[PDB]
């Protein structure tokens, strides 16, 4: 019985809904009055504090491009008067089309050649992001220098350490044991 | 000078990218409170909706 | 022909289960070994169960 | 019992999501604190040990095609500097647009004819794989000699 | 007319049960018989109802 009465208690906690990450929130589709289910969006929360970049290369710069060298990002709304220092984190091992749901191009028409591009992911300095923050989508030029090639391509290295990790979503089990703990001493005579 | 070029490559296709989390319930209900909009800062461990406990103190 | 690409097996990962995360261990473009943990699950109501 | 209690243990031992296969991830929609069914994408892993080339010909180059027959590929990213060993492995039994995710609907009255393109799998060395890797969706010119018709 | 197509029949294999699979047994242009098994799942739930 004791099982059940943490499950339906567990239940009733649950009734408030609380925030896993410390950030902004943006598109906020919910309004009191609504019925809701755990498959209904609520809202997001946009943490302001790890942000990428992603680099599309053609095919034909995709070579001579290894991991660790040296970038240099300028972006629009800040124009040319700050600068940003990054690494290449890595390149993707597809190319966009690989995941597509739809055909890349009509049945109907005919064939005609596309060059590809592939993603690289850039890792910028968190000491210039806090002075001169950016926000998601923003237009960059990038630039890699690739003068140095060691002839590291694909990452080899796993990571014992969690990359994120959020534990506001647990609930410890005290309040409920001393409850079930009173109701046995007074049930027992 | 033009082999300097050559030694960097250039892409304007570039766009900052970052993390994003769709708030979702893990119960069914009905809501009574809502306590962020858009542009408010909000930290880990804080509550956001609030909904009616009714059909929960049934069962418990 | 030109109209030809290059073609391999990807693999999506889905759960057996229903919970709520807790833990990610992979990122992006991160290297995997076969039989490693990629995600955690809040275990409460499945010990209980237990 | 004791089967209801091995059924709880594996449905608690599989809150711990295990990656079935060695690769690289590709794509990630999972944040902490997501709402997770046996059905929600999370991740992607994508191996580059096997890999091979998917060429289209038209239907007017497979009429002498035979499996086993050489073939020889350049991709783009490197160029004519570094070629590719291969061959067949088999015919598909279908057009492109007959077997397409959305189907071409050719009975409209508004029909213009265009040449039929059919895939054909090509099989790729390994060995000189390690040298020069190689990604999905890259793309490459093949080449079959079709001298040997048996 | 030369709006004409060539058809056939085709089948898509669908599985009587759920789970998840451990092995595969055919690859695309691969030739197959009647009884000849395509895709293995787990059995360990099926052993255990058994």
């Amino acid at each position: 019985a004791a099982t059940e009465v943490r499950n339906a208690w567990l239940a009733l906690e649950r009734t408030r809904i609380i925030s896993p990450m410390t950030g902004y929130v943006s598109r906020r589709a919910v309004q009191p009055g609504a019925q809701i289910s755990p498959t209904t969006p609520l809202m997001a929360v946009v943490p302001a504090t790890n942000m990428w970049v992603d680099a599309n290369f053609k095919e034909t710069q995709i070579a001579n491009m290894r991991i660790g060298q040296p970038v240099t990002i300028t972006t629009d709304i800040y124009g040319d008067d700050v600068k940003y220092t990054g690494k290449v984190v890595g390149l993707d091992m597809g190319t966009g089309s690989a995941f597509s749901l739809l055909p890349a191009q009509n049945a109907t028409g005919n064939w005609i050649k596309v060059v590809q591009r592939l993603p690289v992911r850039i890792e910028l300095d968190q000491k210039q992001l806090e002075q001169y923050p950016l926000r998601i989508g923003l237009s960059t030029l990038v630039s890699v220098n690739t003068t140095n090639r060691d002839g590291q391509v694909l990452a080899n290295k796993v990571r014992s350490t969690p990359v994120a990790v959020s534990t506001a979503r647990e609930i410890s089990l005290a309040p409920v044991n001393k409850l079930i703990d009173d109701i046995v001493k007074a049930n027992a005579g | 000078w033009f082999l300097v070029l050559r030694h960097f490559e250039e892409t304007d296709d570039a766009y900052v990218a970052g993390n994003q989390i769709q708030i979702m319930s893990q119960v069914s209900g009905s809501v009574t409170k809502v306590w962020a909009d858009n542009t408010d800062f909000v930290k880990e461990g804080d509550v956001l909706v609030t909904l009616d406990p009714t059909d929960a103190r049934q069962a418990f």
